[PDB]
């Protein structure tokens, strides 16, 4: 569980949130995806799933 | 006299500023006084 | 404390006010109401100071957050008092505030002006700015004049501060230092010096009756003078557009004259600018309910093997039982019309309720304080209430803050030895072999923990438990030399969790000669009667060997004086 | 929301203003025997959590004696925080301190 | 060095009240090292060595249906020298409940002892 | 360390919010679900909220008893003495209240 | 009964909508009773019961409705259950946590906690747990948790210890990405099985524990790892976090018996197995950065592997020879100049410790470093000579029961002649100095030999294909 | 008077074109205070990283209010308020009783918020008659309850069946009724009426 | 050294708690906690 290890004693946001268009969404995916290649397999596995998406495939 | 000085404190609304060592203790504040008088920065690089 | 178990939060200041009944209600986890503590099978009374709901309490598991004994922090409840009750911390202070009153147009009988007058000093000495206060004094150019007197005194004070802040001098946070907290309390004193100094109200020229007290806070209301009776009918006309008096009356009076005089009291009342913008209010001097502290703070004692209640419970469950009471005298009371019914029962009524309100004053005075109590059944000695408890003997500040029991550390008579260090401490094994600093395991100590971790708790220099990353502890005692041979090559093994992956075991091991300790000899009236000295294990001795270069600093007799070694 | 962001730099600005420019420092060039041994300390702290390290160890199984091998060759990276009475403050480098 | 304890179970009872413990042992089962210290009766035998934690006494108590066992408790090691039975009077009936045990502790002189 | 360390180093739990120490407790969740921590002074009985916008999953807590709140999740931990709770819990019998000041907010 | 009873369940669902409550409480109850009360609900009612909840999950997704919903769940045994019943339950079990993910918290949690039972017990649980893990990928966060706190302990039976690998196994092979934290789980059970077996070397009982459970991973992972398996499959996943886990857990805790065999055996499975592990060892024994006594650790690894390893062809061998040779000569030429400055021997403790493993190699397979001529690959002749006579004196600072052996051999094969040189140093000895106080550790560390003869019954059966007794060498 | 209702759901999610759905992704720029351990001192970045953000990808925070995608710009904030912005060398107050460091940080988070009232589309994967579970972008859960589903709609052994007797497949349109987080995956309920 | 009580606070026991008087207790396998 959590400790002060692994989670942020506070988080806060500093502005409003900014929506983002699909093709900023794939070049960030796309990025973010790269950088970071068992907790963390798994979920770049799960975003490469919304990636694929976001191009329309299965 | 602590009830004394507390009843004071409470109808002052006061604040304890928690300068004093007395009341760092209270409050198990590092003290004031000593190596405690600056602090300590790391120079990192990059 | 662990050096692995690092705080992010951290308290930077502490703000002193008042319970309000609204908020007390509001946290509460249980309204307690029986007196009775424990039942024919001890288990706690449901609705008792004992219930579950305040937390763990022996073997049973805490109602509100199921924790244990152990991990249960405990839950306030409060009991709910039928009548409202002087805080009989504040009753001078009420006191104060209702003898200065003017009954008739519920302002203070001090003239408006004056009291303004202090209004505008107090609230720029919340400011730090003593000079201006004085300044403040300087100002003059019947009611028309007053007014104009008042408003440019007003705008005086904003002046004065608008400048303060747009310049270094303040904050909105105030300025507050011993000179200015000195000028405060002499004004504060002035003030309430000139408050009882009135007879006839400056204000609407009326008489109130005066007021007298108690030592056990009752108030007593004076009827008029035959001066002051004729005085009064003659200002009848402009305004056209003794005896026991209840707690509940002198709150109706307070609470008008702290809304109508409120400028002045949001001043009095707060040495600091009040930011939070909350009103002043009469009920902060009354309780409307109690707060019931935690079960794990009113537990029963065992002397030896007798058990005795919790005194603090037993002055609780007198306040549940005259609260019952009340609550029946109410309930009675409310089944007249007395639309029909015969007037004097009018009279027996006031005397019970009378004798309710008294008594249960008095339990609280006594609690806060048995000096507010009437001394019981002439001998006996009363029973400290909670004021005797935080203020008795030599009080919770001296006997648990100034000095303290230990944990950690040793004791024995010293005896002189001139083949040590003058700065070491021969310490005899007996020590040395339970004695452990929780060392943390690195690249650089893995070897000589290995050893203490195999050598085991009872050959010198060994180990007595083992910490593990997630905190938990493992006992060398009850093992062979495999078992602790196994431990010891695990000692330095990866993380196989990310949650404690920053973290390393650490090994209790024996202390040793590479070691610093902390010697003490009693009485310790310099700080060379508490020095360090270097660690020097000595075989076959029984006792601390100090060089006799330290009995100066020390003030040691060898005498059979004893010292305390502190690792 | 906006203007707590804004608050926060008017405090952390000011806190510097205090914390000061480097050559408008006033205190003494010297390291006060106070900073040595909390320097010494709480860089053996770190160096008993691994933190990593800048000199040869050559045996060395003390984090404490570790550490003032790192202060002998001036190369502890730590930094120490100076507190004038108003709250304003002078940072000074451990090597840039003179050490006795 | 000689300390005297008195081992009294009658200490809970309420005044001549039914007798829930008698010294000796019960035919339930307990640990057998306790022989090591303690006679048939359930008081120990003279001479012994006891040290803290030691059995000095046991008695099979009613409310338990279980034997116990008082221990020496003081972290000094001493030897048993008399062991009394304090009888009763109000005319004999009465069993056993009243016991007087006297420690013997040896004191070779030590660091810290006062000539 | 004798203060800090053998006098009663205690981590506990300080409503950010109201500043107390007193009025915290952990909640008690479904099966599956983890514990939270939260004060009981700074949220709303669970009824009470819905009589005054969607009230979101993570901002409702339940105790032992059964009641449902609503709020009081701005909680975190700090290192005092004990003997601090015991005088705060006395003075709230007085009727006083400390309130501590916590940062970061 | 039959249509009373869909009445009963009926009635309990509108008294339900209605908040009455208890006819629902009186089902719960009854269907939460143990396995062995006869007056727990029947085969025939539950079916009922089940495939109404089924048709209309909805009506019970409220606070009335948790209680039933939680004894449902908590049903004792139900992968017990009779065929038909059982598939109603599952089919229900699957509804549920369809329309409501929450409860698969606690459905997994029990399924994990079933990892105890054999494997023919459990296709139910796997089958479930597969199903889940695809539809509510995010679950994998909590349900690995549950992998850890239900693995057996160490004193708990063989049995469940052994079942519970077997599933472990199991799901690795259709959740691949808990795949490492798996086998990250299975060796750090590595620890357990380094206890067993070193110390010994009731003993008899962790012996055939750590013996049941090392034959079982070593044939699972040689079906993992396969040539077919490798090029397009998660054969190289495996190995992968096998030689991870080597580096991280078996190398350092270093000395371990039971353990270090996965990788000398899964190692022998294809040739570039080998080679991995070998540039694998070498780098750990030679790089710059890594601590000294990882090194040397390394390094002893390295010998052993060499020395035991029976698939390993005579060029990986001449291999891991010509890189010590070379690093040996280099060695000498750029320090040898060091010695007689200032400091101790010790300063050298990693040409002694690879130049131990040259020799160690050497005393195995030294019949193979003869090529055709009868000469000796890598000059052995003529290279042992010159370390053996140079200033580092190995010969004296060595494990000494090598160093004697291998001067046995030598001198026999005309490799080289030390046997004067040892005479002088043990003289020198009882009329080059280091402390002892770190030269004690060095000589541990030397003696430890981490494929030395296996003692578990089976293992060593099965390693036969894969070992150099000595007696064959 | 007195304000908690900071915490109301104010997504404001807009309708898409050329589409019909909402767009729920949006980049939120935050600040966190986070530890830094004595291992990570040469590489500071790196340990924020592996100790705080990456734990947060994929999962839902209370904070942003929806799943954390990913995070781009991470930016420590000196200690020392007097260093340009630019500097690679930054100060790190260290805890008095710990070796532990604790910075502010500036990062920037991309968010999928579905907030209540929002079109979103799903993958059917499963249908009882009891709930159509969905997943929506192929990763995040969904659920229609029986009756959010109109009541002319009907069911079979099994498989649902609309208002004009043909069945439903594949994608599917529905509109937030509330998001379910506090579980192990976040979870959306969704209504078709 | 025996108390059976509480059986042991980790999940491969649950082995057999006996309290040490420096409260430690102790589980046969040799938590201590
Ligand atoms: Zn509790
Ligand atoms: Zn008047
Ligand atoms: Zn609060
Ligand atoms: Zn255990």
């Amino acid at each position: 569980t959590a400790t002060t290890l692994n989670t942020p004693v506070v988080i806060h946001a500093t502005q409003l949130p900014q929506h983002v268009s699909t093709d900023e969404v794939l070049q960030f995916l796309e990025s973010f995806i790269d950088e970071k290649e068992t907790n963390l397999s798994s979920s770049i596995s799960q975003l490469k799933r919304i990636q694929r998406d976001f191009k329309g495939l299965p | 006299t602590t009830c004394q000085f507390l009843t004071k404190a409470v109808l002052d609304n006061e604040r304890e500023q928690l300068d004093s060592p007395s009341a760092r203790i209270v409050v198990g504040k590092l003290n004031n006084v000593g190596t405690g008088s600056f602090d300590v920065l790391a120079k990192v690089p990059n | 404390m662990d050096i692995s178990k690092p705080v992010g939060s951290e308290i930077t200041s502490v703000d002193f006010g008042i319970l309000t009944a609204k908020e007390i209600r509001n946290l509460s986890a249980k309204q307690i109401t029986n007196p009775t503590v424990l039942d024919n099978l001890g288990h706690p009374v449901s609705g008792g100071l004992y219930d579950l709901a305040l937390g763990a309490f022996l073997r049973n598991l805490c109602s509100t957050c199921g924790l244990d004994e152990k991990f249960c922090p405990g839950h306030q409840g409060h009991i709910e008092l039928p009548v409202p009750c002087y805080n009989p911390l504040f009753f001078n202070q009420l006191y104060i505030y209702l003898r200065a009153s003017c009954l008739f147009c519920h302002h203070f009988r001090l003239k408006s002006v004056e009291v303004h007058r202090y209004a505008c000093k107090l609230r720029l000495l919340q400011y730090g700015l003593i000079d201006e206060s004085y300044k403040l004094d300087e100002i003059t150019l019947s009611s028309t004049l007053l007014n104009e007197l008042k408003s440019k005194r007003s705008e005086y004070v904003d002046m004065a501060i608008a400048k303060a802040l747009s310049d270094g001098r303040t904050t909105e946070r105030g300025s507050f230092t011993a000179t200015v907290n000195d000028e405060r309390k002499k004004l504060v004193h002035e003030f309430h010096k000139k408050l009882l100094s009135r007879g006839k109200c400056d204000n609407c020229g009326m008489f109130s009756p005066k007021f007298r007290k108690d030592g056990f806070t009752k108030i007593f209301e004076t009827a008029l003078n035959e001066k002051q009776i004729t005085n009064n009918r003659v200002k009848g006309f402009i305004r056209q557009d003794s005896t026991y008096i209840l707690s509940t009356e002198v709150k109706n009076i307070l609470d008008t004259v702290f809304r109508k005089e409120q400028c002045v009291l949001q001043y009095v009342f707060h040495s600091r600018p009040n930011l939070s913008r909350k009103l002043v209010k009469a009920d902060s001097f009354f309780m409307d309910v109690l707060v019931v502290p935690p079960t794990r703070f009113r537990l029963p004692s065992k002397l030896g093997e007798e058990v005795h209640e919790n005194s603090q419970n037993q002055l609780l469950s007198k306040v549940l039982t005259t609260s019952l009471l009340i609550r029946d005298l109410n309930d009675d009371l409310s089944k007249l019309q007395k639309d029909k019914v015969s007037l004097e029962d009018r009279r027996v009524i006031f005397s019970r309720l009378m004798n309710a309100f008294v008594t249960i004053q008095n339990d609280v005075n006594a609690f806060i304080d048995s000096t507010k109590a009437q001394g019981r059944t002439s001998g006996k000695v009363p029973i400290p209430g909670v004021k005797q408890a935080l203020e008795k003997k030599e009080g919770l500040f001296r006997k648990h803050m100034m000095g303290k029991r230990v944990n950690y550390a040793a004791r024995s008579v010293i005896s002189p030895d001139p083949n040590i260090e003058t700065n070491e401490i021969g310490v005899p094994p007996v020590f040395a072999v339970k004695l452990t600093y929780p060392e943390p395991v690195t690249a650089y100590n893995i070897a000589e923990l290995r050893q203490a971790v195999i050598n085991g708790p009872d050959k010198w220099p060994g180990a007595t438990q083992i910490q593990n990353e997630d905190g938990s502890l493992v006992s060398l005692i009850g093992m062979s030399v495999e078992q602790r041979k196994a431990l010891a090559n695990q000692l330095l093994t990866p993380s196989s969790n990310v949650s404690t992956h920053t973290l390393n075991k650490k090994v209790y091991r024996h202390i040793k000669n590479r070691d610093v300790v902390l010697m003490n000899r009693q009485p310790t009236l310099h700080k060379a009667s508490m020095m360090g000295h270097k660690v020097r294990v000595l075989p076959n001795e029984k006792t601390l060997r100090l060089h006799y270069a330290n009995t100066g600093a020390y003030n040691a007799d060898f005498d059979g004086d004893e010292m305390n070694m502190h690792f | 929301p906006e203007d707590f962001q804004q608050h926060e730099q008017i405090r952390r600005k000011t806190l510097k203003e205090k914390a000061i420019p480097k050559d408008q420092r006033a205190t003494t060039p010297y390291m006060t025997k106070y900073e040595r041994a909390r320097i010494l300390g709480t860089r053996a702290l770190q160096i008993s959590m691994n933190a990593p390290v800048f000199v040869d160890l050559e045996g060395e199984t003390d984090p404490l004696r570790i550490a003032m091998k790192e202060l002998a060759e001036k190369k502890i990276p730590l930094v120490i925080r100076r507190y004038l009475p108003d709250g304003s403050f002078e940072d000074w480098s451990v090597e840039e301190l003179i050490v006795d | 060095m000689y300390k005297t304890e008195k081992v009294d179970l009658a200490l809970n009872r309420n005044r001549g009240d039914p007798i829930t413990q008698h010294f000796g042992f019960g035919n339930d089962e307990w640990p057998k090292e306790w022989l090591e210290k303690l006679d048939e009766d359930g008081l120990p035998y003279i001479g012994t060595y006891v040290e803290e934690g030691d059995p000095i006494c046991a008695y099979f108590d009613d409310t338990l249906n279980k034997t116990k066992i008082k221990t020496y408790h003081s972290s000094e090691p001493a030897y048993i020298e008399e062991v009394n039975l304090i009888g009763d009077e109000s005319n004999k009936f009465q069993e056993l409940q009243t016991v007087s045990i006297k420690y013997r502790i040896r004191r070779t002189p030590q660091i810290g002892d006062k000539f | 360390d004798r203060l800090l360390n053998s006098s009663d180093y205690t981590q506990a739990s300080v409503c950010r919010e109201c500043g107390s120490i007193l009025t915290t407790q952990q909640s008690v969740p479904r099966i599956g679900s983890i514990s939270t921590v939260c004060c009981r002074r700074c949220s709303m009985r669970f009824e009470d909220a819905k009589k005054l916008i969607f009230i979101d999953d993570s901002q409702i807590w339940e105790d032992g008893q059964g009641n449902k709140f609503v709020g009081g999740n701005e909680t975190t931990t700090v290192a005092i003495p004990f003997v601090l709770k015991y005088l705060d819990s006395e003075l709230s019998a007085m009727g006083i209240r400390l309130r501590y000041n916590v940062e970061p907010k | 009964s039959a249509a009373m009873y869909s009445r009963f369940v009926k009635s309990a669902l509108d008294d339900l909508d209605k908040n009455d409550s208890t006819q629902i409480g009186i089902i719960a109850n009854q269907v939460a009773l143990p396995s062995k009360n006869p007056e727990r609900i029947n085969d025939k009612n539950l079916n009922i019961l089940l495939d109404i909840l089924s048709s209309n999950i909805n009506r019970i997704e409220s606070s009335r409705g948790t209680f039933l919903i939680q004894s449902i769940i908590n049903f004792e045994k139900w992968w017990e259950l009779p065929p038909h019943t059982l598939s109603k339950y599952i089919y229900f079990i699957k509804i549920l946590c369809s329309s409501i993910p929450k409860w698969w918290q606690d459905v997994s949690m029990i399924l994990v906690s079933c990892f105890i039972l054999p494997i023919k017990q459990t296709v139910c649980h796997h089958d479930m747990l597969k199903y889940f893990l695809r539809m509510i990928p995010s679950s994998m966060g909590f349900i690995d948790t549950y992998l850890a706190k239900f693995f057996p302990n160490k004193n708990d039976t063989r049995r469940k210890l052994v079942n519970y690998t077997s599933n472990l196994l199991k799901l690795r092979g259709y959740c691949s990405e808990l795949g490492f934290q798996i086998w990250s789980l299975l060796i750090e059970k590595i620890i357990s099985i380094d206890v067993e077996l070193q110390n010994e070397l009731g003993i008899k009982e962790l012996s055939t524990k750590l013996d049941s459970i090392l034959t079982l991973v070593s044939t699972h992972v040689e079906e993992q790892v396969t040539p077919e398996s490798l090029e397009s499959g998660e054969g190289v996943g495996v190995f992968n976090t096998l030689t991870t886990l080597f580096k991280t857990h078996v190398l350092p805790t270093y000395y371990t018996r039971s353990i270090q065999y996965i990788m000398f055996h899964v190692s022998q499975q294809q040739l570039e197995l080998m080679d991995s592990f070998l540039v694998t060892l070498i780098d750990i024994s030679f790089a710059v950065n890594e601590a000294a006594e990882k090194k040397i650790k390394s390094l002893q690894y390295l010998g052993s592997y060499i020395a035991r390893a029976k698939k390993l062809s005579r060029t990986q061998i001449i291999f891991v020879a010509s890189y010590l040779t070379s690093w040996l000569n280099r060695y000498v030429i750029e320090r040898e100049e060091e010695v007689d400055q200032r400091g101790g021997m010790e300063r050298f403790k990693h040409f002694y410790a690879a130049f131990q493993a040259l020799c160690y190699i050497f005393c195995f397979r030294h019949n193979i470093f003869r090529d055709t001529d009868g000469n000796w690959e890598c000059e052995l002749d003529k290279f042992f000579q010159r370390m053996v006579i140079s200033k580092f004196n190995p010969l004296k600072f060595c494990n000494e029961n090598v160093m004697l052996m291998f001067a046995r051999i030598a001198q026999q094969e005309s490799v080289a002649y030390c046997f004067s040189i040892i005479e002088n140093n043990n003289n020198e000895r009882l009329r080059s100095s280091w402390s002892l106080a770190t030269r004690q550790q060095f000589i541990d560390l030397q003696s430890y030999f981490p494929y030395d003869p296996l003692f578990l019954k089976n293992y060593k059966i099965l390693m036969k294909e894969y070992y150099i007794e000595w007696s064959e060498a | 008077a007195r304000f908690i209702k900071k915490h109301k759901k104010q997504v404001t999610n807009p309708i898409d074109e050329k589409n019909g759905t909402s767009n729920c992704i949006v980049r939120v720029p935050i600040a966190l205070y986070v530890s830094l351990a004595p291992m990570y001192l040469e590489n500071p970045l790196q340990g924020v990283m592996k100790q705080h953000l990456n734990p947060l990808v994929m999962k839902y925070n209370n904070k942003v209010g929806g799943v954390v995608l990913g995070y781009e710009g991470l930016k420590i904030l000196d200690a020392d308020p007097l260093s340009k912005e630019d500097t690679s060398e930054k100060l790190i107050k260290i805890t008095p009783d710990t070796p532990f460091g604790f910075t502010w940080c500036h990062v920037n988070l991309y968010v999928w918020q579905p907030q209540v009232g929002d079109v979103l589309e799903g993958y059917i994967f499963i249908q009882s008659a009891s709930h159509i579970g969905l997943l929506i972008h192929d990763a995040f859960n969904a659920s229609i309850k029986k009756n959010n589903i109109p009541v002319d709609w009907t069911f079979v052994h099994g498989h649902w069946v609309d208002s004009n007797g043909e069945p439903i497949d594949g994608k599917l349109r529905f509109t937030v009724r509330n998001v379910h987080t506090t579980g192990r995956v976040v979870s959306v309920d969704g209504t078709l009426i | 050294t025996f108390i059976r009580g509480p059986i042991c606070g980790t999940d491969n026991c649950p082995s057999r708690l006996w309290r040490i008087i420096d409260g430690r207790r102790t589980c046969q396998y040799g938590h201590v906690m």
